[PDB]
């Protein structure tokens, strides 16, 4: 372990053979600053402030995840074809406020220890699904090379109206669901 | 995205350094500085590259300002090996090369011993046929074309008669014509007042 | 030279035709360039793959395409073809994609011309000038000239033979060749070229010297009409021998 | 205008 | 019953201190979660973490280009980036919002950098309080809890030039 008043990753390259799928970000400090749409070949700021001031080539992006799929090729072989292990993720609701009833609130949804980086996060309002105000956050990087991710729900705060986190991971037995209610 | 700027042409003297500059005020932290040449009509060929340090190599030397707004290609000694079209290019990560339009170099010798002379060369098959060579020219000496439509003048041409330690500048004339002199064949060209016409 | 190798070296086709430019990087090299150099517009780069897949376009025309295949080998498919396509082709090879200190390999390229009709190419007439006996008493040195003469396009190579071995020491040839016609756009070209030894040298009858020029025209699958021989690539040789 | 964001590149596995 | 997959991960980390004075990177070669090479700029050469790595760092080692690549990495990323930083996400200042809602809770929530304190009359030595919470939308998150007059919290962030106090009864 290396200790410092800072710590980015400039940035998190993943490639995998499922998909075959790829991810590119920097992250500071343990936030992301940015991803690049590896489709779309573009660069997606996270803050308003970076959109304004700060600019990333996204052709770095792509052709570094080539030299990733390079990369994994080579080493597939040489460990004589070890594929992944699966590991049980930490499911964990919460608030991004204190939570008042008809007041815009944001429920959040962490997902920890994500191995492989391949999960499916989402929310059901009363056991219905819900898409309407979803959004998440990219696969956020670990120290002990696995991942986390972080889901949202824009949600008004009333009686009657129970929440639930839906996770699927290959590392569960069944997909798992956390509650929350108000 | 950020481009270099140098002379188009340089005509630097043999055995002399040759200090090919560069400018790119507006290069980024993340740009490191190449330099590649290319000679007639050959591919181009890496020379040297830096950062911020100065570099030295067997082909070149690489002197990067302080504020890195501009750079110099310094060969310690020129050869007329050395006459191409230097490039000042700007590489980061991945990006594509830009070459744009370079230095054209050319490389003088210094005639030690000048004997300017033109010369009449018969055909080794047919006799009747004839060319007429001016040589062992000074440098400073310039050959212009005909003002002729039947006579043809080439430009100078530098050779190296390397063991003897000997350069030679030479200009061949030719024509069709059967009155065709050699003592009135360079007329147009600003022949030394010594040269000699046996 | 740098490893990599570009064929064929030259070529002559008219327009609207294709051409298909072949590109051997070096062994061990996975990323592949292709850069265009004419007169017009100078050095510009088309495109790059690695590992077999489109990583960088230029300025490419959609009648230009490109591949690399599971060799690495490319391939540069030119469609189309217009008069202004007549250029330099240059492919480079390297290790990575591209790094800020990764270096760059070239090829020798390929120089297409593209002409209306292939009716105005033709071959050199070679031929070697004595050296003066005027120079040899003066300086006691022998130049001997040579002259390749109305060849059509300006792709030859002349090079010098002394006792069936090429000189390097002593040559010079003239760095672009003239126009017969300066006014014609079609026009015919001349080539000189000079070969100085000491008078000793040339004032022996033991001595053969060798002036070559290698032409580069016409393919053996192109048609001709015309009732003159075909200009097809071919070397044109004048010899002499040492005067005692 | 603003400047570019640096970033590091990954090592390519030897092919051979 | 589950798909098969093989992961890769490249991450090339900095590691600041004091301002500018000390910086350090770290790139790391990751098969699935195993590290099996990296360069590290204090050692200064591509080291083997697994018997996975030998092939990898060695070739990288024997290359001139790649070894100047990556020490030159310190300020070809590194160091121009925090200048990037500087501008942007160092001088990023997001004030708390504070409020008290019956155990007596104090909610801190949606502040920028993790840099707090939080004091509960006298200061108390009995209060139960929440790790700090990453939302992961740049904002942070601290709940402070307090058993059992004046009842005031006391909040303190780089943000604020007083700190915010909010008054219960
Ligand atoms: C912290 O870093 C100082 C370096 O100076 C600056 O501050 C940073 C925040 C950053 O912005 C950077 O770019 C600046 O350059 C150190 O001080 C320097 O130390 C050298 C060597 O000892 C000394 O010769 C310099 O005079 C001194 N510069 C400054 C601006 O003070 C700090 O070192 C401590 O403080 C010094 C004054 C000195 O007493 C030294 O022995 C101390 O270690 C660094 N502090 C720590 C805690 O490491
Ligand atoms: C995610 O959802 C799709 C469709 O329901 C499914 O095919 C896929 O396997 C799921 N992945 C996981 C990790 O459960």
């Amino acid at each position: 372990d290396i200790v410092a008043d800072h710590v980015a990753s400039y940035g998190v390259n993943l490639y995998q053979s499922y998909g075959p799928s790829g991810q590119y970000s920097h992250e500071f400090d343990g936030d992301e600053e940015f991803y690049v749409d590896l489709e779309r070949k573009e660069t997606v700021w996270q803050l308003p402030l970076f959109r304004r001031f700060r600019r990333f080539d996204p052709q770095f992006a792509l052709t570094n995840i080539a030299v990733l799929k390079h990369n994994l090729n080579i080493v597939i072989k040489r460990s004589n074809s070890t594929a992944a292990t699966n590991e049980v993720p930490e499911v964990t609701v919460f608030s991004k406020s204190p939570v008042t009833l008809g007041q815009p609130n944001t429920l959040i949804c962490l997902v920890d220890n994500i191995f492989p980086p391949v999960v499916n996060i989402t929310w059901l309002s009363n056991g219905h699904s819900v898409t309407e105000g979803v959004s998440e956050t990219s696969f956020l990087s670990k120290s002990d090379h696995s991942f986390f991710k972080i889901s949202y729900l824009t949600f008004l705060p009333s009686a009657d109206e129970i929440y639930d986190c839906k996770v699927e991971h290959w590392g569960l037995d069944e997909p798992l669901l956390k509650h929350w209610e108000p | 995205d950020a481009k270099t700027t140098q002379p188009n042409s340089m005509e630097s003297n043999e055995e002399e350094p040759v200090h090919l500059p560069c400018n790119h005020s507006t290069i980024s932290g993340t740009d490191y500085i190449h330099w590649y040449r290319q000679l007639p009509s050959q591919g181009p060929e890496y020379v040297i590259h830096g950062l911020t340090s100065n570099v030295n190599n067997r082909m070149a030397s690489l002197a990067i300002a302080e504020d890195r707004k501009s750079s110099t290609l310094i060969l310690h000694r020129a050869t007329l090996r050395d006459a191409a079209v230097y490039y000042c290019i700007l590489r980061d990560r991945s990006n594509q090369f830009y070459f744009g339009t370079g230095t054209s170099l050319t490389v003088i010798p210094n005639i030690q011993n000048p004997d300017p002379a033109v010369y009449q060369l018969r055909d080794s098959k047919s006799s009747d046929k004839s060319v007429c060579l001016f040589t062992d020219f000074d440098s400073q000496t310039n050959v212009s074309q005909s003002k002729d439509s039947d006579v043809y003048i080439t430009d100078k041409c530098v050779l190296d008669m390397r063991s003897m330690d000997f350069k030679s500048n030479s200009a061949v004339a030719w024509s069709n014509k059967s009155d065709f002199a050699c003592a009135n064949a360079f007329n147009n060209s600003i022949i030394p007042e010594d040269t000699f016409f046996p | 030279d740098s490893g990599v190798t570009q064929t064929p070296k030259h070529l002559i086709t008219a327009t609207g035709q294709r051409v298909t430019l072949r590109c051997s990087p070096r062994s061990g090299d996975l990323s592949v360039y292709w850069y265009q150099q004419s007169l017009d517009q100078g050095l510009q780069f088309l495109i790059q793959y690695y590992n077999g897949e489109e990583r960088a376009k230029g300025n490419i025309l959609e009648r230009f395409s490109a591949q690399q295949f599971p060799d690495l080998h490319s391939e540069l498919n030119l469609s189309s073809l217009e008069l202004g396509d007549s250029a330099l082709y240059f492919c480079a090879s390297s290790t990575t994609p591209g790094t800020g200190t990764e270096t760059q390999y070239f090829g020798p390229g390929t120089r297409l011309l593209v002409l209306e009709d292939l009716k105005n190419v033709f071959p050199p007439e070679v031929a070697v000038f004595e050296p003066s006996e005027a120079e040899i008493s003066h300086t006691q040195k022998a130049t001997l000239v040579c002259l390749a003469t109305g060849f059509y396009p300006d792709h030859v190579e002349l090079s010098w033979w002394v006792n069936g071995k090429e000189v390097h020491s002593g040559v010079c040839t003239d760095p672009q060749p003239l126009k017969e016609q300066p006014a014609l756009n079609d026009s015919r070209y001349a080539l000189s070229s000079r070969l100085r030894v000491s008078a000793t040298f040339w004032q022996n009858p033991r001595n053969h010297f060798r002036c070559q020029v290698q032409f580069y025209g016409l393919s053996e699958n192109d048609e001709w009409t015309q009732d003159r021989a075909k200009p097809v690539t071919q070397i044109v040789s004048a010899e002499a021998w040492g005067r005692a | 205008a603003p400047s570019g964001e640096g970033s590091f590149q990954p090592s390519q596995e030897n092919p051979q | 019953d589950s798909p098969e997959d093989f992961v890769y991960q490249f991450k090339g980390m900095c590691y600041f201190t004091n301002g500018t004075e000390r910086v350090r990177l770290v790139t790391r070669y990751i098969y699935n979660r195993e590290e099996y090479a990296r360069f590290d700029s204090d050692v200064g050469v591509y080291r083997a973490v697994t018997p996975l790595g030998p092939p990898a760092a060695e070739y990288w080692n024997s290359q001139k280009e790649v070894l100047e690549r990556t020490r030159a990495e310190l300020d070809t990323v590194c160091r121009h980036n925090y200048q990037l930083e500087l501008r942007t996400t160092l001088q990023r200042r997001v004030e708390p919002t504070v409020t008290i809602s019956p155990l007596l809770v104090c909610s801190v929530t949606d502040f920028y950098p993790a840099q707090i304190k939080v004091r509960w009359q006298e200061e108390t030595t009995g209060v139960v309080s929440t790790p700090l919470i990453r939302n992961g939308d740049w904002t942070f998150q601290i709940l402070v809890m307090l058993e059992m007059d004046v009842y005031t919290c006391h909040v303190e962030h780089p943000s604020l030039q007083n700190p915010i106090i909010v008054e219960w009864r």
